């Protein structure tokens, strides 16, 4: 299971760095969807983390 | 494709509450008024109440007529009632307290306006404060777990959650800073389980001097982006009439474009009218 | 009548921390940059650092060059360094979150100083679009071995932001009721904190002398008349609306001047057309 | 002393109602100074109130 967890963080971390490197002002649509998705992964993680907490 | 207007809402038969938020100088106060005005022309057999906690009594500035703490009909119409009040005045550093008791007081005070009256309000519109919406109280009972309060909250929360009963209209302009905030808003609103499917974009020039045919550019720029990013929302696009716009006539006159999507090509002559 | 410019500040020789804030679309990011550029040109033997926690990297946008987590120089200058970072990345009481947040920035600013070898004289804080985490300096009051560990630190920062000679806050705003209202709301808050604020920048003015400008102007002028008799004791710099966006060191510099030698349409009208290309 | 306290509240209450009845939008300068003053009185009061608390 922790093997799925790790799989996710790469995604989150990688997608953050990507969004970090884009003109949020010249690519607004893209920047946001990416942010939404970014937020999405944050929540999928903790659901995981907490399982693992047992 | 989702109709680019507010016709669905302006003709609702389930909506008892309609909040209307948006931080910034966003022509929002004219937006709340248009909506209120339009519903009341589309459902006369219904009684609409438009309230403000804005303590500069904007609803008054807008109509150019002086409302107050007791619901009062707008001179010019027989189902639309403005009310301007202040919960703080009428009214433990926990997050949510102030907001709850406040809004709470509002409602208590709306019902007083209904009992002692005799006649009663169908659908009420909230023109959110210039210091933001108090809607954080929606999530009070969660961070909660005295109950005399947590009990009242729930009763309302239940009712603000039902998407047929209540929705929130976002106001905004075609600008990075504004939009950014608007999205941030939508996130929070959903954090709450609050329906939101409408966005009013004000002040667009549609420019077909040389500051206009430049400012238009960015507007049109970010417009394209809104388009790619809220497909599932009705987002009404609104014109910018020169100078201030206030007065039940004018107000009424301009409120139409929340109904039938303002089209510059054709609905043009009506914008010179309000610019005199 | 206090000088309608920022010349006192752009030449100060005591200020270590200059906050710049104001909500709304108020041409503020161009204000943060202008000020920063302006000091850099009036104190070369001094090092300036302009930082932003805006997660949309507005500093890069404004400069049209790509800054980052590590203090770096603006291409075209040698004492002005930009930095873009994100505290949130690196007990629901009021004050905590904001305090640690800022705290961490300070730590991180010093890192950019030691590991480097050269140090920053005067840093300019472009406050976040969600507004200043500045509530945190009233924490001591409204406030467990790790507890004091914080409050003590906080007091050490506060001690310094409290001193009118060391740190002031510039307000950015436009000549519009909603903004103006909000500004004063802000100034009160700032004062509630014993934070110095004696400077207001009012952007986007038309000074008009089509037919939609000469109408929007009336309102602007209208509220101008109000500011004038409501902040006598403030330097309130009034600034012109260049047509369209305005970025790039060159341009940013060319515009930044009107914070120093107060703008004047009758005369200085020639320059504004220069940026309108 | 309470006789000064009461003297104040009239001021506060009366000034509020006045400000309430003005166009804050058409008399911005005036509206604000009045609000400042209004806030001023709120704080002078509690200093009083708390004395009386003894
Ligand atoms: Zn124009």
């Amino acid at each position: 299971l922790s093997k799925k967890y790790l799989a996710k963080v790469k995604e989150r971390h990688e997608l953050k760095e990507f969004n970090n490197s884009i003109s949020a002002q010249d690519n607004y649509a893209k920047w946001t969807k990416n942010n939404r998705k970014l937020d999405s992964l944050d929540k999928e993680i903790n659901n995981l983390k907490d399982e693992i907490q047992s | 494709t989702v109709e680019p207007n507010l016709h669905s809402l302006i003709t609702s038969t389930t909506h008892k509450w309609i909040f209307v938020g948006g931080k910034g100088g966003v022509g929002k106060t004219t937006s709340s008024c248009s909506i209120a005005i339009q519903m009341a022309l589309s459902q006369p057999n219904k009684q609409f109440l438009l309230i403000s906690t804005d303590p500069a009594h904007n609803l008054s500035d807008a109509f150019g007529e002086k409302f107050g703490k007791d619901a009062r009909k707008v001179t010019g119409m027989n189902n639309l009632s403005c009310m301007e009040i202040d919960p703080s005045a009428a009214l433990g550093s926990i997050p949510g307290i102030d907001e709850a008791l406040s809004f709470m007081e509002v409602m208590k005070h709306i019902k007083r306006q209904e009992q002692g009256e005799g006649e009663t309000f169908d659908t009420v519109i909230f023109d959110t404060a210039p210091t933001g919406h108090t809607l954080r109280f929606l999530q009070l009972p969660n961070t909660l777990s005295l109950n005399e309060l947590k009990a009242n909250v729930e009763t309302i929360r239940q009712q603000f959650t039902d998407p047929d009963l209540t929705t929130f209209v976002c106001v905004c302009i075609s600008e990075f800073l504004s939009l950014y905030e608007t999205e941030r808003l939508i996130q929070e609103l959903i954090s709450y389980d609050m329906d939101v499917n409408s966005i009013i974009v004000n002040q667009l020039l549609f420019a077909e001097c040389k500051r206009c045919q430049a400012r238009w550019k960015m507007q049109k720029k970010y417009l394209d982006q809104i388009d790619e990013l809220y497909e599932d929302f009705h987002v009404v696009k609104m014109p910018l009439c020169a100078g201030e716009i206030r007065g039940l006539n004018n107000l009424t006159k301009f409120s139409q474009f929340l109904n039938k999507e303002y089209n510059p090509i054709t609905d043009g002559k009506v914008i010179y009218e309000l610019e005199d």
